[PDB]
C-alpha cells in the first residue's frame, strides 16, 4: 500500500483511529489544553480521509512520524510551556522522534485530578457524551505517557459502561465511585507494568524482553509446544516494541491481529481461552492478557534429562544459544507457575553462565552435573525475604510497616531526597496489602512481580536526575537482579550526616489544619530526616526522638498562643534529640 | 510580588575544606535552598524541610546546580591568569500580572557586574574582556545555552508557582515586632535616642521619630536578620540632654493593623 | 572590588537579665568572601557559635549571620570580632545593650 | 568627552626593508578618543617582546592615533607565522580588539 495513514485508518476504523491519535498527542504534549488536541486530531483525521479516498494524493506517501512530527511543531511555544522539547523541532526524522521520546515525563509532576461531583459528571455525560470520554482519554494519557495505548481504549469503554449503568440510579455515588475507583486502580498498575516492558525493550534490549515473555507465557500456557510459544513471543515483541516507540496506530492493529491469531489456534495454546475468544474486539485482548493459567500436563520428565544427563547439552548450546536457553525457560516455566518470572530469568541466567563456563572445561558434564544445586539459594533468598516481610507487615501496621521500610531504605540510599524516599516507601509498603493476603505458595511471586515494577519506576526517573551512585549501580547492572541488589545494600557510611541547629524543627502553626493522612506524611518526613541526622540510629533511639516529636506537635496545637510554643519548644525538641541520639 | 533567586558563587582557590562553589536559593527574603561543591547535593533550608513537596523536585534542583557548578569552575580556565577570582551569579524569576514570568540573569567578577544572559538571543553577553572570555567558553558547549534557557524560562517559574501553592504557610507568615525606646547620654549637652524593633517578619518596616507630635525625620537606620528568618531593626537620633521625654518613636509594619506609638 | 565589613551586634529578643536569648552578629557589605568572625564573652571566644550560610546582596557584597544562645547577666560583657583582608587588625565591636 | 571607537589596521614591512634580515610589522591605530589606550603584540597564541609603541598624537579631526613597530626576523615572517597586534581601549567593543598580519 502506498499510504500508511490510509492502511491504518481502514484497519482500525475511524473511532479507534481518532482515539489513538488523541492518545498519541496527549502522551507527547502533556500540557497543551484539551481543545487544541481535538483540533490537531481532527485535522490529522480529515487528512487521512483524503487518502482513504485517493492513496496517491498529496503527502499520503509520508510516514506517520513525519506527519505527527510536522504537526507537533505547529506549536512553536513548546519551550515556554514544555522546555527541552523545543530542541527537538530543530531536528529531522528519524532523530527527531527519538528526541520526543526522551522528553516524555520529564514532568511527571503535573496538577492532580480532583473529581467533579457525581451529579455534575452525570450531567456532562448525558449532555456531550462523545467529549466527556475524550477528556478521560486525554487526562489519563497525559499523566502516563507510556500507557499501553490499546488497553487505554478498553479502559475508556469501561468508563462509559459505568456511567451508562449508573446515571439512571437514585444514589449515583453508591453505584459509580466504586467502579471508577477500581478502574483507576487497575489503571495505575497497568501503566507501571507497561513502563517496565518499555524500559526492558529500550534500555536492555530485545533479547531481555523476549526472555521475560517466554518465561511468562510458558507459565500461562504450559501445554503449548515450544514452537508455538515462540511465534507468540515474537508477535508480542513486535506489538510492544511498537507502542513503546510511539507507533500507536501500527501497534493497535498488530495487537488486534494477534488476538485473532490466538483465538483461531486455541487448541495449540490453552483450554482456558474458550470464554475469552467469544467477546468483542477490545475485551478479547484484555481477557486473554488477564486469564488463568492452563493446568500443566500429566507426568513431565525431570528437567535433568535434557539439561544435565543428556550428553548433547554443550552441542545444542553451541548450535543455538538463544533457542536452547529458551527451551530451558519454557521447560522450567511450565513446571512452575508458582515461581515468579523474575526468579526464573535469574535461574536461566545462572544456567547460561554455568554452560558458558562449563563447556569450556576439560570435562563439561562433570562441571555442570550439580547445576540444580545452584538454584536452591537463588530460590530461598526471595522466599525468606517475603516471609520475613509479611511477618513484619502483620506484626505492624500498614503504616508502622512503611516506617520500617522507610528507615531501612534511607539507611541504604540517604543521598536520595526525603520526599522521594517517603513515596518509594509508601509504594514498596503496598506490597503488604497486595501480596501477604495471598497464601504462602503465592506470596513471593506476587511480591517480586510488584516490587520489580516499583523499582523500575524509581530507576526510570533516577536516570534523568542521578543523585545516588548506589541507585545507579543497582538500576544499571542487571535488570533481572535489581531487587536483590537493593536488598543486599548495607548502611551507607559514606554519607556525611546532616547536622542539628535551633531551626532544624521550625514549624508555623499551619500544621494543625492538617488532616490525618496529611499529618502522617509529615511524621514520615521527620523520620527520614532523623535517619539522615544519624544513619546508624537504632530503632530504640529513633522511636524515642519520634515520640518526643509527636509529643511536641500534640502539645503546641493544644495551647493558648500557638506560636509561642513552636518558637520556644522548637529548640528544646532539638536539644532533646541530640541527647537521645548521641549528638 | 515575590521572586525565586539563586545566589551562585565560585572561588578559584578556596581555603582548604571550604567549597570551591556554592549556592543559596531564596524565595522572597527566605532561604529555601542550599548547595555546595563538597557535599554535591541540593538541600532544603529551614522550614522548607517540612514543605509538602513532591518527589524528584529536589534531585531536579541538584541536577541543575551540578551543571552550574561545572560551568562556574570552567569559567576560571577561560580567564587563564593567576590572581584569585570570585565569580558570582544572580539567577531567578519573578511573577508578573498575567500569569507571566520575568527573568533575571546577571553575573559579577571580583565584585563587579560584568556579564548577563540575554534571554532573547539565548546568549551570554557583556563587553569586558573577562566577560568575552567566559561568555565564549560557555557559548561553545553541550548546549549550555539551552539549559540556561530552560532553567530561567521554564524551570524557575514552574518552581516559583509550586512553592507559592505548597508553601503559603511559610510565605504568608506574620510576626509583629517587640519595641523598645531608650536614652543614652553621649556628649557634652547631647544624648542618643535608639528605637529598636525585635523579631519581626516580613522585613518591610519603617521607623520614625516624633518630637511633641511633629516629625524629627529619621536618623541612622540599621537593619538585620535573626537566626530564625525573623528580622531586627533599629534607628538612632542625636538629641539635647534633658529634652528626652519629649520624643516618641512610631513604627509601620505589615504585621500591625495600624502604626504603633512607642513611648520611652 | 575590595570592600570593608559592616558589623552589627544585637540580641534577638529584648534583653532581660536572667532570661534566655540569642545574641546575633551580622557582618555585611564585604568583599572578598574570606572572613573570620568570632563572638566574644568577656574578651574570650565562645565555642557554641553557630552561623548562617555565606551569602551576598543585590550589590554583590557578601554577608553572614553569626549567632549564639545566651542568657545575659548584668556583669557580662559581649563583643564581635572580625578579621578580613581590608582590616589592619581585628576589629572589635562592643554589644551596645540599647541597639 | 564623546569617546570614539578606534580603528586598527596592520601594515606589513615595506618592499625596501625586506632586503635585510629584520622587518617592521606596523600597527596603525587611529580614530580614537581618549588618549588612554593599551597596545600589545602577540604571535601564535603567545605574547611578543621585541617591539615599541609611540605615544599618541592628536589627529586633526580631534581623535588620536598611534603606531607600533613590532620587529621580527625575516625567516619567521616568511615561514608565514601569523602575528596579531592587540589593542585595548574604552570604546572598543568589549574593550578589546586584535588584528592580524601575515605573508600575502
Amino acid at each position: 500500500h502506498k499510504s500508511e495513514v490510509a492502511h491504518r485508518f481502514k484497519d482500525l476504523g475511524e473511532e479507534n483511529f481518532k482515539a489513538l491519535v488523541l492518545i498519541a498527542f496527549a502522551q507527547y504534549l502533556q500540557q497543551c489544553p484539551f481543545e487544541d488536541h481535538v483540533k490537531l486530531v481532527n485535522e490529522v483525521t480529515e487528512f487521512a480521509k483524503t487518502c482513504v479516498a485517493d492513496e496517491s494524493a498529496e503527502n499520503c506517501d509520508k510516514s506517520l512520524h513525519t506527519l505527527f512530527g510536522d504537526k507537533l511543531c505547529t506549536v512553536a511555544t513548546l519551550r515556554e510551556t514544555y522546555g527541552e522539547m523545543a530542541d527537538c523541532c530543530a531536528k529531522q526524522e528519524p532523530e527527531r522522534n527519538e528526541c520526543f521520546l526522551q522528553h516524555k515525563d520529564d514532568n511527571p509532576n503535573l496538577p492532580r485530578l480532583v473529581r467533579p461531583e457525581v451529579d455534575v459528571m452525570c450531567t456532562a455525560f448525558h449532555d456531550n457524551e462523545e467529549t466527556f470520554l475524550k477528556k478521560y482519554l486525554y487526562e489519563i494519557a497525559r499523566r502516563h505517557p507510556y500507557f499501553y495505548a490499546p488497553e487505554l481504549l478498553f479502559f475508556a469503554k469501561r468508563y462509559k459502561a459505568a456511567f451508562t449503568e449508573c446515571c439512571q440510579a437514585a444514589d449515583k455515588a453508591a453505584c459509580l465511585l466504586p467502579k471508577l475507583d477500581e478502574l483507576r486502580d487497575e489503571g495505575k498498575a497497568s501503566s507501571a507494568k507497561q513502563r517496565l516492558k518499555c524500559a526492558s525493550l529500550q534500555k536492555f534490549g530485545e533479547r531481555a524482553f523476549k526472555a521475560w515473555a517466554v518465561a511468562r507465557l510458558s507459565q500461562r500456557f504450559p501445554k503449548a509446544e515450544f514452537a508455538e510459544v515462540s511465534k507468540l513471543v515474537t508477535d508480542l515483541t513486535k506489538v510492544h516494541t511498537e507502542c513503546c516507540h510511539g507507533d500507536l496506530l501500527e501497534c493497535a492493529d498488530d495487537r488486534a491481529d494477534l488476538a485473532k491469531y490466538i483465538c483461531e489456534n486455541q487448541d495449540s495454546i490453552s483450554s482456558k481461552l474458550k470464554e475469552c475468544c467469544e467477546k468483542p474486539l477490545l475485551e478479547k485482548s484484555h481477557c486473554i492478557a488477564e486469564v488463568e493459567n492452563d493446568e500443566m500436563p500429566a507426568d513431565l520428565p525431570s528437567l535433568a534429562a535434557d539439561f544435565v544427563e543428556s550428553k548433547d547439552v554443550c552441542k545444542n548450546y553451541a548450535e543455538a544459544k538463544d533457542v536452547f536457553l529458551g527451551m530451558f525457560l519454557y521447560e522450567y516455566a511450565r513446571r512452575h507457575p508458582d515461581y515468579s518470572v523474575v526468579l526464573l530469568l535469574r535461574l536461566a541466567k545462572t544456567y547460561e553462565t554455568t554452560l558458558e563456563k562449563c563447556c569450556a572445561a576439560a570435562d563439561p558434564h562433570e562441571c555442570y552435573a550439580k547445576v540444580f544445586d545452584e538454584f536452591k539459594p537463588l530460590v530461598e533468598e526471595p522466599q525468606n525475604l517475603i516471609k520475613q516481610n509479611c511477618e513484619l507487615f502483620e506484626q505492624l501496621g500498614e503504616y508502622k510497616f512503611q516506617n520500617a521500610l522507610l528507615v531501612r531504605y534511607t539507611k541504604k540510599v540517604p543521598q536520595v531526597s526525603t520526599p522521594t524516599l517517603v513515596e518509594v516507601s509508601r509504594n514498596l509498603g503496598k506490597v503488604g496489602s497486595k501480596c501477604c493476603k495471598h497464601p504462602e505458595a503465592k506470596r513471593m511471586p506476587c511480591a517480586e512481580d510488584y516490587l520489580s515494577v516499583v523499582l523500575n519506576q524509581l530507576c526510570v526517573l533516577h536516570e534523568k536526575t542521578p543523585v545516588s551512585d548506589r541507585v545507579t549501580k543497582c538500576c544499571t547492572e542487571s535488570l533481572v537482579n535489581r531487587r536483590p541488589c537493593f536488598s543486599a545494600l548495607e548502611v551507607d557510611e559514606t554519607y556525611v550526616p546532616k547536622e542539628f541547629n535551633a531551626e532544624t524543627f521550625t514549624f508555623h502553626a499551619d500544621i494543625c489544619t492538617l488532616s490525618e493522612k496529611e499529618r502522617q506524611i509529615k511524621k514520615q518526613t521527620a523520620l527520614v530526616e532523623l535517619v539522615k541526622h544519624k544513619p546508624k540510629a537504632t530503632k530504640e533511639q529513633l522511636k524515642a526522638v519520634m515520640d518526643d516529636f509527636a509529643a511536641f506537635v500534640e502539645k503546641c496545637c493544644k495551647a493558648d498562643d500557638k506560636e509561642t510554643c513552636f518558637a520556644e519548644e522548637g529548640k528544646k525538641l532539638v536539644a532533646a534529640s541530640q541527647a537521645a541520639l548521641g549528638l | 510580588h515575590l521572586s525565586l533567586l539563586y545566589h551562585l558563587t565560585a572561588v578559584s582557590s578556596p581555603a582548604p575544606g571550604t567549597p570551591a562553589f556554592w549556592v543559596s536559593g531564596w524565595l522572597g527574603p527566605q532561604q529555601y535552598l542550599s548547595y555546595n561543591s563538597l557535599r554535591g547535593e541540593a538541600e532544603p533550608c529551614g522550614a522548607w524541610v517540612w514543605e509538602n513537596q513532591v518527589s524528584w523536585y529536589w534531585e531536579k534542583e541538584t541536577t541543575d546546580l551540578r551543571i552550574k557548578e561545572k560551568l562556574f569552575l570552567e569559567a576560571f580556565k577561560a580567564l587563564g591568569g593567576k590572581g584569585p577570582y570570585t565569580l558570582q551569579g544572580l539567577l531567578g524569576c519573578e511573577l508578573g500580572p498575567d500569569n507571566t514570568s520575568v527573568p533575571t540573569a546577571k553575573f559579577a567578577l571580583n565584585g563587579e557586574e560584568f556579564m548577563n544572559f540575554d534571554l532573547k538571543q539565548g546568549t551570554w553577553g557583556g563587553d569586558w574582556p573577562e566577560a568575552l572570555a567566559i561568555s565564549q567558553r560557555w557559548q561553545q558547549q553541550d548546549k549550555a545555552a539551552n539549559k540556561e534557557l530552560t532553567f530561567l524560562l521554564f524551570s524557575c517559574p514552574h518552581r516559583l508557582r509550586e512553592h507559592l501553592e505548597r508553601g503559603r504557610g511559610n510565605l504568608e507568615w506574620k510576626e509583629p515586632p517587640s519595641m523598645r525606646l531608650k536614652a543614652r547620654p553621649s556628649s557634652p549637652g547631647f544624648s542618643v535616642l535608639t528605637c529598636s524593633a525585635f523579631s519581626f517578619y516580613p522585613p518591610e518596616l519603617q521607623l520614625r521619630f516624633l518630637r511633641n507630635g511633629l516629625a524629627a525625620g529619621t536618623g541612622q537606620g540599621d537593619f538585620g536578620p535573626n537566626s530564625d528568618g525573623s528580622f531586627h531593626a533599629s534607628s538612632s537620633l542625636t538629641v539635647k540632654s534633658g529634652d528626652e521625654h519629649h520624643y516618641c518613636c512610631i513604627v509601620q509594619h505589615a504585621g500591625l493593623a495600624q502604626p504603633l506609638r512607642v513611648e520611652l | 572590588i575590595q570592600r570593608t565589613p559592616k558589623i552589627q551586634v544585637y540580641s534577638r529578643h529584648p534583653a532581660e537579665n536572667g532570661k534566655s536569648n540569642f545574641l546575633n552578629c551580622y557582618v555585611s557589605g564585604f568583599h572578598p568572601s574570606d572572613i573570620e568572625v568570632d563572638l566574644l564573652k568577656n574578651g574570650e571566644r565562645i565555642e557554641k557559635v553557630e552561623h548562617s550560610d555565606l551569602s551576598f546582596s543585590k550589590d554583590w557584597s557578601f554577608y553572614l549571620l553569626y549567632y549564639t544562645e545566651f542568657t545575659p547577666t548584668e556583669k557580662d560583657e559581649y563583643a564581635c570580632r572580625v578579621n578580613h583582608v581590608t582590616l589592619s587588625q581585628p576589629k572589635i565591636v562592643k554589644w551596645d545593650r540599647d541597639m | 568627552g564623546q569617546p570614539r571607537e578606534p580603528q586598527v589596521y596592520t601594515l606589513p614591512p615595506s618592499r625596501d626593508e625586506l632586503t635585510k634580515n629584520q622587518v617592521s610589522l606596523t600597527c596603525l591605530v587611529k580614530g580614537f578618543y581618549p588618549s588612554d589606550i593599551a597596545v600589545e603584540w602577540e604571535s601564535n597564541g603567545q605574547p611578543e617582546n621585541n617591539y615599541k609603541t609611540t605615544p599618541p598624537v592628536l589627529d586633526s579631526d580631534g581623535s588620536f592615533f598611534l603606531y607600533s613597530k613590532l620587529t621580527v626576523d625575516k625567516s619567521r615572517w616568511q615561514q608565514g607565522n601569523v602575528f596579531s597586534c592587540s589593542v585595548m581601549h574604552e570604546a572598543l567593543h568589549n574593550h578589546y580588539t586584535q588584528k592580524s598580519l601575515s605573508l600575502s
